[PDB]
């Protein structure tokens, strides 16, 4: 579903471009083209193809979030929200007002949602997960390190493939790959839990499980000093 | 709602979506554009002066680039602002003659794109053999991944090869090379996985030729020329997995490996009270003392450093050197036991 | 320091110049935090899947939405133009599929053996 458009001499644009309505194409700008597209250049047949499309901005991920995030006012949407109250009645009042029990503790907290998602991920401090050496020149360690290293694996290969141009659909599973990678570390097990391959199936000890302990908690208890 | 948890590879096994049909004919038409458009970006390089890399980074964004010029490019690093439409508006108004190679190169870098996703599927089945080897079943996809994208950057299309079992060799490089970086906690050399799986290999035989496990002697001999009891040995040592710190003990609940590790790194009250008496007491001593004589033990051990002969040299910073500087020292010393034997201080921290 | 240049404690507080490295206390090291710049953002977990899901109740996103774009399996729009298959030009949020994508940026294309 394309529209071609033959040429005589001079062709503004190269193959892969994305144009029109009405724009210079070819000839002194004597060929313009119709509607939304993506160029394509047929060196030999001397045409260039106009296929239909638009040039969406449309994104998955993360970086999608963050994006809606960042451009979210909360100013206007308390004003918004408060605009909703028993207008449908027992119906949206109920549901959408507790939109804004959030809306309104992030305005008075002053934190951007954005900072809800990670551009940074930070790194405990390695004295505290650390890297004894044991009996038998053999070692022991905390799982945090194995999650940490898998996390920034990911993290590099993405960066090359990235530099390397790869096709998209190796890059989202990357970045698939990495926001699971990240979750491990964070909360492991909140998507069924990753282990240390050979040892046994038994769930690395993620952050999260760390601090609180997994066991419901913080009671039970395994509290004292 | 914990339906869609664990699709991960299922989800990725959607690439049956991108049409795998590669016939030889559209195999080789896209290799050749491949190639034809490498060389015209060195054509470009020459005619432009631009660098070849900047060039190639540049014709990538304008295919990718939509909503992949990246908003974050490492904090400035890569440049993706109006940089790319200077070179292209360069690239662009260039003589016909030239202006061609552009569009050579265009359609290569959009060739190189359909290649390597036709061939991803060859990836997963390579390396559906690798797994459990260490490392996990999509690490090791995306890392054969990179070995198809090398395999692409280096195949050359006139020797009539079929691309499938050509790039199959660079994958499994990728995945074997990985295996020997990533897999370990304790990162070691590659010619020392070979070895340790080398010897892994012959304790299967060992085991069975014997009937008993095999001494460290028996597994040395069938290693080879280089080999020893002590290093059989000294290698399965580092061999080992090691142990988390968060695993339980027994009782499983309450108590974890790590509980029972103890600090001797820092000094414990009894320590940390004694040395910094001794600091204390060191001073009462050599204060009365000539301060020439009291720098050049605190410069001979004092502050940092041995000086077997390195103070001899530059002596007391300025001073007569070497052979009599070796008789300063016994008087110090000496003039210190005069002080000692008498009121006994320093005595009690020979501990 | 780490390459050993320094000790004592004479030269407190200074940073080496070959190993780069402070000449402080060891204990530091409990202390320290570190981090990592990911290539791509990421969501953190906690502020997803503890429910209401704080980011999806800001945005009207009901959890599975939020899993399909978060873990990609849907695009959500961000500005379009768009306006095919039903006809129906689609708006600044709301998801579509790979094939719906596909066929928006991309065209409508078809080989036949
Ligand atoms: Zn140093």
């Amino acid at each position: 579903k394309a529209r071609v458009y033959p040429f005589e001499d001079d062709v503004e644009v190269s193959t892969g471009d994305r144009v029109a309505p009405g724009d210079v194409l070819a000839d002194g700008g004597k060929v313009k083209s119709d509607v939304y597209g993506r160029v394509e250049v047929d060196l030999v047949r001397n045409v260039v193809r106009v296929v239909e499309s638009y040039d969406i901005d449309a994104r998955m991920g993360a970086e999608a979030i963050q994006q809606l995030l960042k451009e979210l006012d909360l100013e206007a949407l308390e004003k918004e929200l408060l605009e909703e109250m028993k207008h449908p009645s027992r119906a949206r009042r109920a549901k959408a007002r507790k939109r804004l029990e959030v809306v309104r503790a992030f305005l008075d907290s002053g934190n951007r949602p954005e900072w809800m998602i990670l551009e940074a991920v930070p790194v405990l401090p390695p004295d505290l997960r650390p890297m004894v050496q044991v009996d038998g020149g053999r070692f022991a360690t905390s799982d945090l390190n194995d999650l940490y290293r898998r996390l920034i694996n990911r993290n590099n290969r993405l960066k090359k493939l990235l530099a390397q141009g790869a096709p998209e659909i190796i890059i989202r599973n990357e970045k698939r790959m990495l926001q699971e990678a990240v979750d491990a570390l964070l909360d492991n097990g909140r998507r069924g839990a990753p282990v240390t391959n050979p040892g046994s199936d038994r769930p690395l000890r993620s952050l999260t499980d760390i601090l609180s302990g997994k066991q419901g908690r913080f009671r039970q208890n395994l509290l004292g000093k | 709602p914990k339906i869609s948890t664990s699709d991960p590879v299922r989800q990725y096994l959607h690439e049956i979506g991108q049409v795998p049909l590669l016939t030889l004919e559209e195999e080789v038409e896209l290799a050749r554009k491949v190639e034809e458009g490498m060389e015209a970006i060195k054509k470009l390089s020459e005619i432009t002066g631009l660098d070849p890399d900047l060039i190639r980074e540049v014709v990538r964004a304008k295919i990718l680039g939509s909503a992949r010029v990246r908003h974050i490019p490492g904090l400035k690093e890569t440049l993706d602002p109006k940089t790319v439409e200077e070179i292209d508006q360069k690239l662009k108004s260039l003589p016909k003659e030239h202006k061609r190679y552009l569009h050579i190169a265009r359609e290569g870098e959009a060739a190189r794109q359909h290649l390597i996703e036709a061939n991803l599927r060859l990836v997963v089945s390579i390396a559906k053999k690798y797994t459990g080897r260490g490392l996990s079943f999509l690490d090791l996809i995306q890392e054969g991944n990179q070995g198809l994208i090398r395999a692409v950057e280096k195949f050359e299309y006139k020797r009539r090869f079929k691309f499938s079992t050509y790039a199959t060799w660079w994958i499994r490089q990728a995945i074997n090379r990985a295996i020997a970086d990533q897999a370990r906690t304790i990162r070691i050399p590659v010619h020392m996985v070979e070895t340790i799986n080398k010897l892994s290999r012959t304790a299967r035989q060992l085991q069975q030729e014997l009937g008993r496990e095999p001494t460290y002697e028996e597994i040395a001999e069938a290693m080879g020329p280089g080999w020893d009891a002590k290093r059989v040995e000294e290698t399965l040592k580092i061999a080992q997995e090691p142990v988390s710190l968060e695993t339980p003990i027994g009782d499983e609940k309450d108590s974890f490996y790590g509980d029972f590790i103890p600090d001797e790194h820092l000094p414990s009250p009894v320590d940390a009270a004694t040395q910094s008496l001794l600091s204390e007491e060191l001073e009462k001593a050599l204060s009365k003392l000539s301060e020439r004589e009291a720098m050049v033990l605190k410069l001979r051990k004092g502050l940092i450093d041995g000086r077997e002969h390195t103070l001899e040299e530059v002596g007391a910073f300025f001073g007569v050197t070497r052979e009599r500087i070796r008789q300063i020292e016994n008087k110090a010393l000496r003039k210190l036991k005069y002080h000692e034997s008498r009121t006994r201080k320093l005595r009690d921290f020979l501990d | 320091c780490a390459c050993g240049k320094y000790k004592r404690q004479r030269f407190e507080g200074k940073v080496c110049e070959r190993c780069g490295v402070e000449v402080t206390k060891s204990i530091v090291r409990r202390y320290r935090m570190g981090h990592i710049e990911l290539a791509t953002p990421a969501a953190h977990i906690w502020f997803v899947k503890d429910v209401p899901s704080k980011i999806g109740t800001l945005l009207d996103l009901s959890a599975t939405e939020l899993e399909q774009v978060l873990y990609f399996s849907k695009y959500i729009v961000l500005d379009p133009k768009g306006a095919i298959l039903n006809g129906v030009p689609v708006e600044k949020r709301q998801l579509l599929t790979d094939e719906e994508y596909r066929e928006l940026r991309y065209g409508k294309q078809e080989t036949y053996p």
